[PDB]
């Protein structure tokens, strides 16, 4: 709830729910692509007069008919907890710490906030 | 040698028990003679603790290029009159206790004097 609470912000700040002006544009880019590769095909195998109706699933319909904002944030999450996982695997690798994950896991956060105050110039001297 | 804290606070209680009952009688409200007590006895409440603390944190970079953490303190006892004066003290034994009673000390000090800003430290 840190990572919504960070997604909240940024909705309060850019005045616009997510994906309000993507989610019909980026509908009708999916049904293009599915009608080329129809056509494609059938300029193929279409001699033989046998049309290829490609079409989506009954899953990815369930994902195009009910797109909301509510599933950018559930994958924007998805996102954060994976490229973060990665970054303690390996921590818990370059120190060899077997498996304590919770060290690991303060030296990525310290290391990182290191990085900051050593290239600011901690001192307004 | 009694604690020092305590003395001031300890002179506000007991200057409080005395105008209390003068002061119940020059009021002027449509309220019974048991609501005013519970109105003097209240804001008597609001005047004696000090509104705000703030607690700070320096990062100093010493002449030798070391760095060392300095802590400061100031106290902001009242906000009837703004702003608020109050000295600054170069101490390695200034605790957060004795600013909040030094702070408090001025903000009375100057009321006997008539001088309008509160009291701070
Ligand atoms: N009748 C009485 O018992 C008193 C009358 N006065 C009168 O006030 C007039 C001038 O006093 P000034 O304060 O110079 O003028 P002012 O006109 O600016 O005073 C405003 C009022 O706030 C009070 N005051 C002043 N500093 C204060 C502080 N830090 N905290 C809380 N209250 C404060 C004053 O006693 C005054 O009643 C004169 O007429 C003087 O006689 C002052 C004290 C008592």
């Amino acid at each position: 709830g840190v990572t919504v609470s960070y997604f909240e912000w940024l909705n309060n700040l850019n005045h616009v729910s997510y994906g309000r002006l993507t989610f019909k544009y980026e509908r009708d880019s999916n049904y293009h692509l599915l009608m080329s590769v129809q056509e494609s095909l059938e300029r193929k195998f279409g001699k033989h007069g046998g049309t290829i109706p490609i079409v989506p699933t009954a899953e990815f319909q369930d994902r195009i008919s009910g797109a909301s904002e509510k599933d950018i944030v559930h994958s924007g999450l998805a996102y954060t907890m994976e490229r973060s996982a990665r970054q303690i695997m390996r921590t818990a690798m370059k120190y060899n710490l077997g498996l304590d994950l919770r060290t690991a896991a303060y030296v990525n956060a310290i290391e990182k906030v290191f990085r900051v105050y050593n290239e600011a110039g901690v001192t307004f001297t | 040698d009694p604690n020092f804290f305590k003395m001031v606070e300890g002179f506000f209680d007991r200057g409080a028990s005395i105008v209390e009952d003068k002061l119940v009688e020059d009021l002027k409200t449509r309220e019974t003679e048991e609501q005013k007590r519970n109105r003097v006895r209240s804001i008597l409440r609001i005047i004696k603790p000090c509104n705000h603390v703030l607690s700070l944190s320096f990062p100093i970079r010493r002449d030798d290029g070391s760095w060392e953490v300095i802590e400061g303190y100031r106290a902001q006892h009242s906000q009837h009159r703004t702003p608020c004066k109050g000295g600054i003290r170069y101490s390695t034994d200034v605790s957060v206790d004795e600013v909040k009673a030094l702070a408090s000390l001025m903000t009375y000090k100057c009321a006997v004097v008539d001088v309008p800003f509160g009291g701070a430290k």
